[PDB]
């Protein structure tokens, strides 16, 4: 640990104008991308963010950092690489990266934004399941303080995988423009309206129409962390602002765990 | 008397140099001497997470002792 | 290589360069809309766009070269 | 009102809800509480906590109840407030419970809540 | 405390009653009990159907008073739909806090068969010198 002067006062009172420049970061389309390590930067001291595998996988960035002077890893989604989208690369290099800050009691800071896994045959093929489980282990195994900062999307299984609250993870929190749903509003919609869809396409109705009203009424009712905070998965959404105080005020609490495991030789991590 | 004192190893400074002098090395000590309110507080430590053989001599030399030693 | 290729199937909405601009590394190419994401199709090297290959509504394949630098 | 469809809008649309939060079930119960001489859950956490210390878990928590029409009256935090702070600079988790949401009665998210910042506790030391 | 604090395989059998904070008491699942059955005549339920009644539909019977009903018939009548609907093993079997509703005669077949499952357990609590108990 380096030393540092921790400044007094509540989190709001203690926002700098970087933090602030956070609140503006995420696009309002939600199909434009940002840089993630305008966050990690942000959220770092002195900017200072040491990558690890940087021209590798891009879809998923890790590093090192430091808190409050405590060292801390970020594994964080890149929306502007495959929109974020875990693949198998970034699956083992994130869970390699996890496991070694795990055996040497780094925190870990997940900052999320992904809508789901990659799709395709040669991803199917060359084994996401088996290799993509790497990355759900390594987080479930871990036993530092596990914190997370949800920006816009977490769907479906990549929602599991990056930091879910029953996988383990000490703080969750959400931006307000977070995302967390079990799949995009459009697939939802499809199936949770099918019947409807296709009795307008038997009376010859605008389904067009009906299905974007749908759409539309699925986004403005489900697709955000209120549902997520309501059954606690989410236990703050924040400004986003407020990250860098509500991350570095959760590493203070959780630099003491004790966690229960069973006793075991040792795991059996897919491979 | 066996402090080790501050010398002037070179020069003759006047009075008000030395006291300029002075007082900008006291503002610039280190403050607080040591963080004696230091608490012992061996929840979660280390050592406490590694997998031990059960016949480990590690229990005595590593665990044990990070435990006792005071 | 000096081949900038599209990293995935998608549509060409905007193309952020001219044929024989020079162009550095980071400097955005193009935007494709893939899995509904307006994803930048970016420089991996310093030098000048030549055989610029996209027009914008381009459905482009996977792997197709937007151009060589 | 922002547009709820952009990123300020959101934030707006953030604020409003914690706002809500400090008044669940409407101001003139706090006026009751303070007509009565008591300090409010709230007050009573930020009153024992260092100032600025706490940090709130699970502030916008709603019941899942649909018995007995519970389902029309869904308070924010469900009558438990929850979360961490310091006292003498030391940490400590807390909860306080809110007698103006259904009489203080624990129901399942209530209960859920003061679970969460007991496994906090324990975690931590 | 002795009840939580208890490793042991722990095996609970509710005949009949089991309710309020006597339900937390004797064995409840969340209280780290091992296997839980219920008889068919098992009653679980926050309270009495009465006071139950007494307090969900208080109002409604003071309008039925207003009006001038036979509250006391309305009150037996809500007592029943109470209890027919609620004072049973079932909504503790749906949320999964009765394992199995089972005949009262396979009582010692299914105690044997748990107890002979939980011969070995493995509980995991945190360090202590010693817990304490209230005295
Ligand atoms: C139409 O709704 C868009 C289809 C693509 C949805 C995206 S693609 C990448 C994510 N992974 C997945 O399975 N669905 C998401």
């Amino acid at each position: 640990l380096y030393p540092v002067a921790i400044p007094e006062g509540s989190i709001e009172e203690t926002l700098t104008d970087e933090d602030l420049e956070l609140d503006t970061l995420i696009p309002d389309s939600p199909n434009q991308p940002y840089d993630m390590h305008e966050v990690i930067t942000r959220i770092l001291d002195d900017d200072e963010f040491l990558e690890v595998q940087a021209g590798y996988a891009g879809n998923i960035v890790v590093g090192f950092g430091r808190v409050e002077g405590r060292p801390v890893g970020i594994v964080a989604n890149q929306p502007t690489q495959f929109a974020g989208c875990l693949d198998i690369n970034a699956s083992e290099k994130a869970a390699r990266f996890i496991r070694t800050c795990d055996c040497f009691n780094i925190p870990i800071v997940l900052l999320v934004d992904v809508p789901g896994f990659l799709p395709g045959t040669d991803q199917e093929y060359n084994g996401i399941i088996r290799r993509g489980a790497k990355l759900l282990y390594a987080y479930g195994e871990a036993t530092v303080a596990k914190v997370t900062v949800i920006t816009r999307k977490s769907y479906g299984g990549a929602y599991c995988v990056m930091g879910s609250k029953d996988m383990g993870a000490d703080v969750v929190v959400a931006w307000p423009t977070a995302q967390i749903a079990v799949m995009g509003a459009s697939g939802a919609v499809g199936f949770v309206y099918r019947q409807q869809l296709k009795e307008a396409a038997k009376n010859g109705e605008d389904v067009d129409a009906l299905r974007l009203e749908l759409q539309q009424t699925y986004e403005d009712t489900l697709v955000n962390p209120y549902i997520a905070a309501e059954r606690g998965y989410v236990d703050a959404v924040i400004p986003p602002s407020h990250t860098r105080g509500y991350v570095a005020n959760a590493l203070r609490l959780l630099e003491r765990k004790i966690v229960q495991m069973p006793p075991k030789k040792h795991g059996n991590i897919p491979l | 008397d066996h402090e080790a004192h501050i010398k002037v190893l070179r020069g003759e400074p006047t009075p008000e140099e030395m006291a300029a002098l002075m007082a900008v090395l006291a503002s610039a000590g280190g403050g607080p001497a040591e963080p004696v309110k230091k608490e012992r507080n061996m929840w979660g430590h280390p050592v406490d997470k590694l997998r031990y053989s059960v016949f480990s001599w590690q229990r005595v030399t590593l665990l044990e002792r990070t435990h006792m030693r005071r | 290589g000096d081949a900038v290729t599209a990293p995935m199937q998608g549509t060409v909405v905007k193309v952020a360069v001219e044929e024989g601009q020079e162009v550095s590394a980071g400097d955005l190419v193009v935007v494709l809309e893939a899995m509904k994401m307006e994803n930048p199709v970016t420089a991996h090297k310093d030098g000048t766009i030549t055989g610029l290959a996209v027009e914008a509504g381009a459905a482009i394949t996977q792997g197709t070269v937007i151009a060589e630098i | 009102q922002v547009d709820i469809h952009t990123t300020a809008g959101k934030l707006a649309d953030l604020k409003r809800r914690t706002e809500e939060t400090l008044h669940p079930v409407g101001e003139a119960a706090v006026d009751k509480v303070h007509a009565k001489g008591k300090l409010t859950a709230r007050e009573r956490i930020l009153a024992l906590l260092d100032e600025g210390s706490f940090v709130e878990l699970d502030a916008l928590a709603k019941h899942r109840s649909t018995n007995f029409g519970l389902e029309k009256n869904r308070p924010l935090g469900d009558g438990v407030i929850t979360g961490y702070g310091t006292i003498d600079g030391r940490d400590v988790c807390i909860f306080s419970q809110d007698a103006t949401v259904f009489g203080g009665s624990l129901g399942e998210v209530y209960g859920e809540k003061i679970v969460k910042v007991q496994e906090l506790a324990i975690k931590t030391g």
